[PDB]
């Protein structure tokens, strides 16, 4: 790695984020807020995605 | 030595609950 090297030979930093989708409880969530819960009425539910 | 693994070694293949069903 020299500064005069061609871009193909220049250093690149790489980060790979790996996550498995919904099959169990979760601990990494997005910024979405929450709301109270209502029963005995047809509603749109979104539990952990 | 050897022994017979009668019916042991079955484990929940998924972390999803099910009930009263025969799942393959």
């Amino acid at each position: 790695f020299q500064p005069t090297n061609g871009v193909g030979y220049q250093p690149y930093r790489v980060v790979v984020l790996s996550f498995e989708l919904l099959h169990a409880p979760a601990t990494v969530c997005g910024p979405k807020k929450s709301t109270n819960l209502v029963k005995n009425k047809c509603v749109n539910f979104n539990f952990n995605g | 030595a050897y022994t017979n693994s009668f019916t042991r070694g079955v484990y929940y293949p998924d972390k999803v609950f099910r009930s009263s069903v025969l799942h393959s």
